[PDB]
């Protein structure tokens, strides 16, 4: 995804949303379950795993034996240091693929998005909140502003346009589909 | 040489700004001595740089009237022939051949000179050089050189702006940022001398030369042909002297040393194996140190002798001729191997300031370096470095770490032309940087710069840039420019920073000349007590950790504009006034006398014979000298030379230095202690003398300024304030204050600078300057302190902001309900011109626009308009066709 | 600075005796290849001959005539004797000292311009 | 009054199309500051009739174009 997000940022592929979505519904699942995070931990835990050295790519760098922090090395001592919920990968993925995924909806799809993410937030069900995009759906294209006149230009220049915005049904999915992983992402943060 | 090819006379209010002359850069460096940045200043204005415009010589900010035949302002095909000297003390001047009669003499030698010229606007002007750069009209003098002959090295002329780095760009100006300144071995001796020789005499009989004293290319005779045992004594000599400087910068090259066929017309040479065996890179090197030396003891001898470009050092020296001589050096190298023995600060205006919302830059990295690039909040300060405090939020991409009171690692490096996005957000409290469009990682998991910061006063973009940086400001006016927006600042909805802004940003920078300020209470090492039966002004300083402080008081003394008992006490013009030192102040250190306005010279130490002077002799229109009127910006004598011998140690009060300025005549004198001091000055007509010392802190107490006065001679309160003018007792009013030289202030680039139309190109007859556009802005005098400022850049001073609001609020008062007279004295002061271009102008200061619409509408346009509102109740109508119609 | 004076080379008609006397004051070192350089109203400069320490007369195209060369290195003193005089020897003759020993110069450049070039006088011929 | 007269108009539809589009940074750095002293005198040189009859039309057109046109 870090190999080849400014291409999927450049166009949004059809391939790179639907991964973008699945990897938010592994996500979510991963968030709903308890046993989940509990059984992760506790597997990071057993095998050491070092989350941040994938989460950092392997890039040509050497230290010349300047500046080494074994000092720092003996400091981290904490099994529950080893796993942390900024270090899981899944989360990792969704911020590697968060602008892609805002590029799959429009600004103001986007708006809607935040409104649905505080109806989450507000204590309603998946359905409700569609309910609710679907009924606030007018607000796309009225609300107007200086910023998003540039913003929708540049969307529309962005030439891959798989999403169907002409569709009240698809772009209240995917208004859902965003705003409950945004709304799971602030739980988590 | 240039000729002006046609010169508007009033293109503008004013005459055309014309002068050409000589500059020399301050402190042997890049940055040149003149007119400051951004200002109505050219040529001439300070003792940086000599003018002439046609009828006046310029320096100093006052002119000569130079006399010439048919003098006049320099009009249309004039050939104004400039001819500079710098080994002699003179630079002179010749309009259309004839000489001008008077030159300048005695000029600060130390620095470069460059020609320069200012051409205000509306005029077309082109210069003239050698060669292809141009047709010399007139003939050089004897012995000078052509304009374009002092061409440096591998570089192509062209003309540029002197100092100001303005190209009219917007979004795209390079900010750039300070400059730079811009017995064993005897047998190895004989050995190597035998086989120089022979490899020399190879090339000589490959020719087929022969041996004899005689030296003549008919007979093919060649003296050093014979072997160094037969080789007579003066070509033995010849060699030798070339032997023993190779083997002695052998041995002083840092490496010990000691001892460890062909077709011949005469004898066979037998060289060694110097190309068989290998030399490593470090010794080609070293021997290339000693080809360098070599060369520059051959240029040392060489230019006793003619402007060759062997003149020139080994580091600009032609790569040819390097080449040549490091391979030449080193094949004896190769024998001895074989045998085995100030960073500029730049910011948005503090107005543009923003307490909520979101909002993103890009800085540019032309030239990776000392770039630091991030927010702070108005009460930054210039000298600081950007992030070194608290005020200051900043990142260094090229050393990857954050400044916020501290230095703390933040993300990676950067490289030449990768942007840098700031992302904050003020709502959240969270600020961090995008390098490249992709964000940093911080240091462990962490994205954010910094956080949990107090809002407080708004943040400006700002960036510091370091010695020999380039960088671009983008405050993203609009979304094409941005580049990366798309990927960062798009997806998280943080706006542009200025793209809502309808205007241009504009930009205050850390300027470089210092000026005087008032003395603040809580400066460090800054302490001034103000005691009282003569007033006192003592400088107890405690922390002392500068060196050297310069300290001026507020208000000058001005002299005669025409040089020429109690009762004659009234009658003189003489005003006294006096320093005393306290013990523990070591005198040599300390300078006491008079400056004008114009001293902004700032080092570590201060010396009488740094002090910027030079003295223009006017003459006659029969070449004779009359008048040889000498200009410096400082006028003191040392204490420590003024002090008596062994008052250092015997005096228990100190050392009093007392200055008297006699206006009538312009003269300086001193008195040490009752003693009178040798040194006196003579100052020029209209001048206006500063009391100044400079001191250096080595006591908690150094010295106070007593304004006491001597017998005969009037106190200097009395010549300082027009109020108190007869009465001889010392008062002291809150106005006089002591102001010391400091560093930090601002300074606003224009919106809109003066567009040349500059050729650009080495086309004949010279190259062309033009300027036709032309461009106004209006200067805020302050008669205190005899300096001005532009009235746009009163919006960070909020005291002369108040106080100039607060005076036109004054003129609107006295002229108000139809005062005539009144009205027509204020029309003097405030102009037409001036009232159009204060209501026209985008830019300007809300209570300045306020106060100049309000004095318009009283001045003029008030008798009328309220005669017409009042009559307007009434209706007369006239018996006439119309009426009935 | 090595400073050569030139004394002599008054005009009279063609056949006559013309003393020239040249002394070279200066730097005790590189003392060697005095020259003479003949250079006609706008016409190119030719090479007189040259002497140096040994009595090494170095000639060219321009030694016909009587020449009569003799140098002295313990003043740095040259005197020149002009016997035959043609009217086409009309020119300035300028008197050099240059280390570049008898005219050449395996170094090169860092010497070939190692040249005290002296003052000179000018000869005439009727 | 001629230069008055041409100067006031241009800065006053240039002002008016700023407010439309309503910029972050009016002149003087507040509406008031940009509109007050502007209009002030526009209101005395309409009192002292200086403006003729194009000049009002122009005017009338900017404060408003639908009813005035």
């Amino acid at each position: 995804v870090d190999y080849n997000r400014a291409k999927w940022l450049k166009e949004p592929n059809p391939e790179a949303e639907e991964l973008f979505r699945m990897v938010a519904e592994v996500f979510i699942y991963w968030s709903k379950s308890h046993n989940f995070k509990r059984e992760e931990q506790n597997f990071v835990v057993q095998n050491e795993i070092n989350n941040m050295s994938f989460l950092i790519t392997d890039t040509k760098s050497k230290m010349s034996k300047a500046a080494i922090s074994d000092q720092e090395r003996k400091k981290m001592k904490r099994k529950g240091d080893r796993y942390s919920m900024q270090t899981s990968l899944i989360v990792a993925a969704l911020k590697r693929l968060l602008p892609i995924g805002l590029n799959i909806c429009a600004p103001g799809d986007q708006e809607l998005i935040a409104l649905a993410k505080n109806r989450f937030s507000l204590k309603d069900t998946e359905e409700e909140v569609r309910d609710i995009i679907r009924s606030n759906i007018h607000l796309q294209g009225k609300l107007e502003d200086p910023a998003i006149r540039w913003q929708m230009a540049l969307y529309k220049d962005l030439p891959n346009r798989t999403e169907d915005p002409s569709d009240p049904e698809r772009t209240v999915e995917r208004v859902l589909g965003i705003a409950n992983v945004l709304f799971h992402l602030e739980q988590k943060s | 040489e240039l000729m002006v090819d046609h010169t508007e006379p009033f293109v503008t209010a004013e005459a055309t700004h014309l002068r050409v002359g000589w500059a020399s850069t301050e402190g042997y460096s890049p940055y040149p001595g003149g007119g400051e940045e951004w200002g109505g200043n050219g040529v001439g204005d300070d003792l940086f740089s000599y003018g002439f415009d046609g009828l006046h010589l310029w320096s100093g900010c006052i002119a000569r009237t130079v006399s010439s035949p048919n003098q006049h302002l320099l009009r249309t095909d004039d050939v104004i022939s400039c001819c500079l000297d710098l080994s002699a003390p003179s630079i002179s001047f010749r309009i259309n051949g004839q000489p001008v009669q008077g030159m300048f003499e005695n000029f600060n030698i130390d620095g470069l000179f460059f020609p320069v010229v200012s051409f205000s606007a509306g005029i077309k002007v082109r210069f003239l050089l050698g060669g292809r750069h141009g047709e010399f009209k007139f003939l050089p003098p004897p012995g000078y050189a052509a304009c374009y002959e002092a061409v440096l090295p591998k570089e192509k002329l062209k003309v540029e702006h002197s100092r100001e780095y303005k190209q009219e760009r917007t979004y795209t100006r390079d900010l750039l940022g300070p400059t730079v300144s811009l017995p064993h071995l005897e047998r190895i001796r004989e050995r190597l001398a035998e086989n120089i020789h022979e490899l020399w005499v190879m090339n000589k009989i490959e020719l087929g030369w022969q041996y004899g004293p005689v030296r003549d290319d008919n007979k093919r005779q060649h003296p050093c042909l014979v072997e160094f045992c037969k080789l007579p004594e003066q070509e033995r000599n010849y060699n030798l002297q070339m032997s023993l400087e190779t083997l002695k910068t052998l041995l002083a090259l840092g490496c010990h040393v000691g001892i460890a066929y062909q077709l011949t017309s005469g004898y066979k040479p037998a060289p060694m194996d110097l190309s068989f065996i290998k030399l490593t890179p470090s010794q080609e090197a070293m021997v290339d140190k000693l080809a360098e030396n070599a060369h520059n003891v051959w240029a040392r001898d060489r230019i006793r002798q003619r402007r060759n470009p062997r003149l020139v050092p080994y580091t600009l020296l032609d790569d040819r001729t390097k080449k040549s001589n490091k391979d030449s050096l080193r094949e004896a190298v190769r024998t001895l191997l074989g045998y085995g023995y100030r960073f500029r600060i730049f910011r948005a205006e503090k107005t543009y300031a923003v307490k909520a919302g979101r909002w993103y830059f890009e800085f540019e990295a032309v030239t990776a370096g000392d770039m630091r690039v991030g927010w702070s909040r108005p009460g930054c300060q210039p000298d600081l470095e950007l992030g070194s405090d608290d005020r200051a939020f900043a990142f260094d991409g090229f050393k990857a770490q954050r400044w916020h009171q501290g230095n703390e690692h933040y993300g990676r490096s950067w490289q030449a032309g990768d942007v840098v996005g700031c992302m904050v957000d003020m709502n959240e409290h969270t600020m961090m940087f995008t390098l490249n469009g992709e964000i940093l990682l911080d240091d462990s998991g962490s994205e954010l710069a910094f956080k949990d910061f107090d809002v407080g006063d708004g943040f400006i973009p700002v960036c510091s840039l370091g010695v020999a940086q380039v960088g671009r400001m983008n405050f993203g006016k609009d979304v094409s420019t941005l580049k990366y927006f798309t990927i960062c600042g798009l997806q998280e909805g943080y706006e542009p920073f200025a793209v809502n802004t309808n205007r241009d940003i504009t930009m205050w920078l850390s300027k470089r000349l210092p000026q005087f300020l008032q003395v603040p209470s809580n400066h460090e090492h800054i302490e001034v007590t103000r005691i009282d039966k003569v007033t006192q002004k003592s400088f107890g300083s405690q922390n002392n950790n500068t060196d050297i402080m310069f300290y001026r008081l507020s208000m000058p003394i001005e002299c005669a504009e025409v040089f020429s008992d109690y009762e004659y006490l009234m009658q003189t013009s003489t005003y006294y006034y006096s320093v005393r030192i306290f013990p523990g102040q070591e005198p040599a250190n300390v300078w006491v006398g008079w400056i004008t306005s114009d001293f902004h010279q700032y080092d570590t130490g201060f010396d009488l014979d740094r002090v910027r002077t030079v003295t223009v002799t006017l003459g006659d229109e029969k070449g004779k000298v009359h008048e040889s009127i000498k200009r410096s910006n400082c006028y003191m004598v040392c204490a420590g030379e003024s002090m008596s011998p062994g008052q250092g140690r015997n005096n228990s009060n100190g050392l009093e230095i007392g200055c008297v300025v006699d206006a009538a005549s312009g003269l300086l004198t001193f008195i040490a202690n009752g003693k009178e001091l040798s040194t006196y000055y003579q100052v020029e007509p209209s001048t206006k003398l500063f009391p100044a010392v400079f001191a250096q802190a080595t006591s908690p107490n150094v010295f106070q300024f007593e304004l006491g006065r001597i017998k005969n001679v009037m106190p200097l309160s009395a010549g300082l304030f027009k109020s108190e003018h007869k009465n001889p007792v010392p008062q002291c009013p809150p106005r006089l204050h002591v102001q010391f030289l400091s560093h930090v202030l601002w300074s606003r680039m224009p919106n809109q600078f003066l567009k040349v139309d500059v050729s650009r190109i080495s086309e004949r007859q010279g190259w062309l300057v033009q300027c036709l556009d032309p461009l106004q802005f209006m200067s805020l005098h302050i008669p205190e302190e005899n300096r001005s400022v532009d009235i746009l850049e009163l919006t960070e001073q909020e005291e002369l902001l108040q106080f100039h609001y607060h005076t036109l609020r004054l003129y609107s008062a006295v002229c108000a309900l139809g005062n005539h007279r009144v009205a027509h004295a204020l029309c003097s002061h405030v102009d037409e011109p001036q009232l159009l271009y204060a209501i026209e102008n985008k830019y300007m200061p809300g209570l300045l626009r306020a106060g100049y619409y309000d004095l318009l509408i009283d001045i003029h346009l008030s008798s009328y308009a309220t005669a017409r509102l009042m009559m307007n109740n009434e209706f007369i109508v006239p018996m006439t066709e119309e009426t009935k119609s | 600075q090595v400073q050569l004076q030139e004394s002599g080379g008054g005009l009279m008609q063609a056949g006559g005796s013309l003393r020239l006397s040249c002394t070279a004051s200066g730097s005790i070192f590189s003392i060697n290849s005095m020259g003479w350089y003949r250079q006609a109203p706008g016409k190119q400069r030719e090479l007189v001959a040259t002497i140096t320490s040994g009595n090494s007369i170095n000639y060219a195209d321009s030694v016909k005539g009587r020449f009569t060369i003799s140098r002295d290195n313990a003043k740095n003193t040259v005197y020149l004797q002009m016997n035959s005089l043609k009217p086409e020897d009309t020119a300035v003759y300028y008197c050099n000292a240059d280390r570049v020993p008898n005219g050449y110069n395996p170094w090169g450049t860092p010497n070939d311009e190692y040249d005290y070039w002296g003052q000179g006088t000018q000869v005439t011929v009727s | 009054l001629d230069i008055l007269k041409a100067k006031t108009i241009q800065m006053l539809t240039e002002a008016v199309k700023e407010g439309s589009l309503h910029a972050r940074d009016p002149v003087g750095g507040t509406t008031e500051f940009l509109f007050v002293p502007l209009i002030k005198l526009f209101y005395t040189l309409l009192i002292m009739g200086i403006f003729h009859n194009e000049d009002l039309k122009h005017i009338l057109q900017l404060i408003e174009p639908s009813v005035f046109k």
